[PDB]
């Protein structure tokens, strides 16, 4: 409506998808699948599931770096994800393959003051739009955040136009960059 | 440090907004950008300007945005919006913004973000006091 | 990354936010000045007290929330500036005993600026009285 | 008291104890003993003493993370402490134990330009109110501060009325919390 | 987070800080624009040199001090943004030379701004004097 | 010769050599052989050459921390440089030589988006002001810098009359101070 007879309310919605060849775009598909997209050809897929894809507890990070067949941007996003997570103490709760340049990671997720709170916190900060539907706690729950799903899987996929229930939104990743080294426990004497 | 990137009056092409309008803003709106820090708009303007400059003035890597994030945007504004999200305070996911258009001469204020809650854009009557405050501030033209 | 936190209630300090004294309510002009001014410690303490209040009310013992939100709720270089002053044996501020100037006739209130400390003891009024006079000279221009 | 016949001077002695629950409060007791209080019924007791308690060179950090018996907030504070040291290279100095969920750390100290300078500087920045009495000279020297005490032993403790001399002040902890990883010496080619 | 360092009383540049000039001293007034503006390059150099001055006088080799004070003294993101200009072909600033409009009669000087650099040499007045015209219009706007 | 009648345009050139004592400076005297000075009689030399000096691929850097002989400021600058290399993912493409406090850190530089690109980006950004001549890249190929030379070397040196080609400029080092630990690839789960 017109305010003070002369001042009308007119709105503008930003077409956030047009930042696609410059920086990552995070969007949702449903309560499970949340798609991060680096460019217009490749991206990451974050899925909370009760079914696992990696059945072993090893993680060949150093050998993956030595061989170096993976994509640099996807590994950069996964590094930002794993560094941003708070109070990560149980090394056994993560697995990864990186087999022949693959990207697959699996955070074991099976209460308050556990690693699941950090995993879901990083997940909702990354994919901001779907946090309403991915999270079972509703609103007002911060410390004791914990979902019903038993694993958080990360894979690499292409762009099949899977952004539904939320528009492209780089706000999560861009905001999460500054959270990279805010909270990590010391792991050894010599840094 | 603080954001420092300057805007190359800024008009947003039809590509970078919905409904396909020029939405050319006045010089005063861009003038407010440099001083004000805690306003969600003038943050996306820097991102879109940097987008255009990077596309046109450089011949797919996310290292550039990693370098330039803190120089471009106020990350802690995004953090304030997230803190509003977790506390069940209405917040802004940087999607839709609103300005007061003066139809007599076409001058418009710097747009403020449309707050959200429970997966829905907030009712315009809920924050109408802020709209009246923006009207009153805009009446102080001289 | 700049401070980004609103204040709501002219913010008025309650009984539990200051020792043996009554509520100290300030005009909205001081809060509007806090919105713009960066190198001010009392505005940061207002932000911290507001954040604590909202933490008790809107949330229900970890310290991770502030561990993330420190850069939003503290200017974070006023502490560095005061530390740099302290190591150099210069007067500094330890964020206590803030002073202001309230008008008895009208009830108007200034923006509280910190009371400097040196040598591990509170710094006398005469030593920085010219700063108080500069604040008063600025405030007569507010007419 | 009246200034210029128009305005009068006043004071605001803030109560920092209201901020107990939100973040840690760092206070002093005397030259040796300084304290950090996290919420209530828990906190750290950082003391400078000549009598060692650990008297061994190991530091069970990875095992403590695996067992996960410690308290998360105190471990976060100690991680912020250790990372905040400007130049830590001698890993033999630090010696810690967390047997059965305990928390205790010991920074061994012994012309200038040694790790004790960094340890004592971060100690001052932690106990930032009223800790000037630790040194023989509390002025004219910051880069080469030395103390007569041989060990800095950090311990967890209950919540008694330890605070004395300086009053509670969360400013020091938040000051450290920004400078966590601003100056760390590399130890590995791959980070 | 945000720059916060404040000047020392006199602050103005001297022969220890200029190349050729001798005691090119500003009036120490109408320089609080630095406290308001954050895109200015000359302001960061003023604060950095003032910090160096106190570093020589106050304290007595180690570069820990600048490592701690880099965020308190200078807007590092302005360095990042001018470096981003350096990546592109746009004119940039390398923090060396500055320009200011000095009034003739009263002698007041504007806040200095960096002389932009392109092709390894300083810019000509054409394509850049429009900024000088806007600055002069700002000076006429002062009253 | 005045703008708007009553304004003289007086120029101001600023001398950054005055800041030599309390903070590092950087300069250039060749296409190769760029320089950093901590104070007088102490600095690092970024010799960007085509012949190696350290064929030994073993860095042995923790042992350098064990025998504390290296200068702390020089090691701090080395850590700032190495931590500021974007997406560093090959430990093999780096060599060191610490012996009696000596510092001699080599970066091998032998497609678009390799380790050499990150090394050269951080090298330009440290020695900004006179690094344009060093690297053959143009203006719009920042994603990957190609250079005919094949090795970068960082060596401690006493300060002679260097800085011949470029003026001293501390801007690059202060820029890299914010760059530390911002873009690092995860290599261990616990960090
Ligand atoms: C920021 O960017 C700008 C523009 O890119 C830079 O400005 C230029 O910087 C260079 C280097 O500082 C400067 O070149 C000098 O010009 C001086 C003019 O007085 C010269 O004196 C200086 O050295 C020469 O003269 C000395 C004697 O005074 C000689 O001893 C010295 O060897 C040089 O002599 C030349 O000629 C003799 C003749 O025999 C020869 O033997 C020598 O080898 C040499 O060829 C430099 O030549 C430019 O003048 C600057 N341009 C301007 C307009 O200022 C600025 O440096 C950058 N700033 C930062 C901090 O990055
Ligand atoms: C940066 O490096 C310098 C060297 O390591 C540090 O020392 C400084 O050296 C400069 C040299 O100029 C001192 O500046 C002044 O030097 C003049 C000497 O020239 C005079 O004599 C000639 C001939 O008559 C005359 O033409 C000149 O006008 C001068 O009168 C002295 O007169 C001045 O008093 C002054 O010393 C610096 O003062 C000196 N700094 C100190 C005290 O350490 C320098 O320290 C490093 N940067 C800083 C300043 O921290
Ligand atoms: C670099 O170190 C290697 C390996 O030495 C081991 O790791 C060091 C960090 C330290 O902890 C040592 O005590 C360890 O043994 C050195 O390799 C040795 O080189 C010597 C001399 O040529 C040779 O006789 C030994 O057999 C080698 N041992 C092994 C296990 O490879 C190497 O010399 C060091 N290089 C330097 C200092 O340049
Ligand atoms: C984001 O994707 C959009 C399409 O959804 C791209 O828009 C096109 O951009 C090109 C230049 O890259 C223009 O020539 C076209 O006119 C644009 N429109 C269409 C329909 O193709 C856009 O470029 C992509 N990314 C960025 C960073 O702008
Ligand atoms: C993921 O976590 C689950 C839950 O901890 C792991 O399964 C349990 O492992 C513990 C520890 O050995 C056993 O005591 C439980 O009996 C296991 N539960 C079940 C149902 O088998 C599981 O192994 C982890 N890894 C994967 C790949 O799922
Ligand atoms: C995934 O598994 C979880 C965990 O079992 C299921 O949620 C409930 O889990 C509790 C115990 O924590 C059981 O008592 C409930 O019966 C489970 N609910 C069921 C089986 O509906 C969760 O439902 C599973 N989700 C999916 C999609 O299979
Ligand atoms: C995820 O990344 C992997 C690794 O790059 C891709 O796997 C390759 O896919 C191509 C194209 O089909 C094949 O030619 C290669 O043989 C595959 N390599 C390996 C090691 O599996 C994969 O296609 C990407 N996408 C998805 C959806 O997994
Ligand atoms: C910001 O939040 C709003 C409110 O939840 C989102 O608006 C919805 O966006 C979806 C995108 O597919 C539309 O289908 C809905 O119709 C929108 N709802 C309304 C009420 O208009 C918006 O997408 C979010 N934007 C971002 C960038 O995250
Ligand atoms: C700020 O510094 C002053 C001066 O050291 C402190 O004032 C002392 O406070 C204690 C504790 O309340 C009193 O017992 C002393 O009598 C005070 N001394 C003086 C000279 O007034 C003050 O506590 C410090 N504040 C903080 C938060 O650290
Ligand atoms: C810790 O902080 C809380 C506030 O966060 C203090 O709680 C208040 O204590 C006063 C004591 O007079 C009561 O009147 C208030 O009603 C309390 N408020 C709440 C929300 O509990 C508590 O006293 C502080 N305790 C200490 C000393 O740590
Ligand atoms: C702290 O370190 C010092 C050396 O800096 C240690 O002192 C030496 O300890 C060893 C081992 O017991 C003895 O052989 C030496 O004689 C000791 N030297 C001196 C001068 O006392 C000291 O033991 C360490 N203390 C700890 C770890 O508690
Ligand atoms: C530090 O924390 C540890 C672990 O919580 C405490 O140790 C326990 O103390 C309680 C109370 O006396 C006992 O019930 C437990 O059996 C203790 N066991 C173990 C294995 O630690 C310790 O008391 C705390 N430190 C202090 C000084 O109270
Ligand atoms: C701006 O102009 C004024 C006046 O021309 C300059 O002030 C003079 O500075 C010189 C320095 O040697 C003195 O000798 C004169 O006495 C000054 N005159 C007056 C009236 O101030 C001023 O220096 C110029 N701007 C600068 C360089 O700061
Ligand atoms: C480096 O510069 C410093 C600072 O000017 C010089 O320090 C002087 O060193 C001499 C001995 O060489 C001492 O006697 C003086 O007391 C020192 N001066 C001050 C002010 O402390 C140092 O000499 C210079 N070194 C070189 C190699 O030029
Ligand atoms: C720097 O990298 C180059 C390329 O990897 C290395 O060159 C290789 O050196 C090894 C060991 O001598 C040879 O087996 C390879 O065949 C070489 N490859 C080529 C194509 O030259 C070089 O050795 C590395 N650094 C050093 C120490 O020279
Ligand atoms: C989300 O969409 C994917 C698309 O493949 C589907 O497999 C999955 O079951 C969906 N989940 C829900 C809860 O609808
Ligand atoms: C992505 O955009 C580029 C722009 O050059 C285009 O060449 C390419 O075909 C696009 N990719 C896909 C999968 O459509
Ligand atoms: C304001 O309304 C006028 C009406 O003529 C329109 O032309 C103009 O584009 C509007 N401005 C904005 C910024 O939406
Ligand atoms: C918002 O609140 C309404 C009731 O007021 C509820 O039906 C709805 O589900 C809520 N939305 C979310 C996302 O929790
Ligand atoms: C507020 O939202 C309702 C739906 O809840 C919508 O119909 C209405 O138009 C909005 N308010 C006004 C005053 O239009
Ligand atoms: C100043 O004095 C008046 C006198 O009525 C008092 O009410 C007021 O609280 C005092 N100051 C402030 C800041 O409120
Ligand atoms: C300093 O303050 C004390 C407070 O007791 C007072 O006695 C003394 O006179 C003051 N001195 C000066 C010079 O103002
Ligand atoms: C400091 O106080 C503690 C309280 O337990 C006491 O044990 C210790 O001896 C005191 N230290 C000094 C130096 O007075
Ligand atoms: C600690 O705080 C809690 C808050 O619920 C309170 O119930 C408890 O009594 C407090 N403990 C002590 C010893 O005061
Ligand atoms: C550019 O060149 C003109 C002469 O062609 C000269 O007058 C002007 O001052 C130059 N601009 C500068 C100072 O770079
Ligand atoms: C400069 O480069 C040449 C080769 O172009 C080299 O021979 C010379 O030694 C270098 N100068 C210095 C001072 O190192």
């Amino acid at each position: 409506s017109l305010y003070k007879g002369v001042y009308e309310l007119q709105t503008l919605e930003l077409n956030m998808e047009t930042l696609n060849m410059t920086m990552p775009l995070s969007c949702t598909k449903n309560n499970s699948h949340h798609y991060i997209m680096v460019g217009n050809e490749t991206g990451l897929e974050l899925t909370l599931t009760n079914t696992s894809i990696i059945n072993h507890k090893f993680c060949n990070l150093s050998d993956a770096h030595k061989k170096n067949l993976y994509d640099h941007a996807l590994m950069s996003i996964i590094s930002t994800f794993h560094l941003s997570i708070p109070n990560f103490n149980q090394y056994e709760a993560m697995s990864c393959d990186f087999n022949g340049g693959k990207i697959s990671v699996q955070y074991n997720l099976s209460h308050c003051g556990t690693v699941a709170n950090g995993v879901l916190q990083t997940f909702m900060r990354m994919a901001w739009g779907g946090s309403y539907i991915a999270l079972d706690s509703g609103c007002g729950n911060w410390d004791c955040i914990m979902t019903s799903y038993q694993y958080l899987i990360i894979q690499n996929t292409t762009w099949e136009d899977h952004c539904q229930f939320s528009r492209p939104s780089p706000i999560g990743y861009l905001g999460l960059l500054s959270q990279r080294t805010r909270d990590i426990y010391i792991s050894r004497r010599l840094l | 440090g603080t954001f420092t990137w300057t805007l190359s009056g800024y008009c947003l092409t039809r590509w970078m907004l919905i409904e396909a309008e020029l939405k050319c803003f006045g010089n005063t709106a861009v003038a407010k950008c440099n001083e004000k820090h805690d306003e969600e708009f003038c943050d996306m303007l820097r991102l879109f300007d940097f987008n255009k400059q990077a596309i046109q003035r450089l011949k797919m890597s996310i290292q550039l945005i990693n370098k330039a994030v803190n120089a471009l945007i106020n990350d802690q504004l995004i953090m304030k919006n997230h803190l509003r999200d977790i506390m069940c305070i209405p917040y802004c996911n940087y999607s839709k913004y609103w300005y007061l258009n003066h139809t007599t001469t076409g001058r418009t204020s710097l747009p403020k973000c449309w707050l959200v809650s429970n997966g829905s854009y907030l009712n315009e009557t809920h924050f109408s006091d802020d709209i009246e405050q923006q009207a009153d501030n805009m009446i102080t033209e001289m």
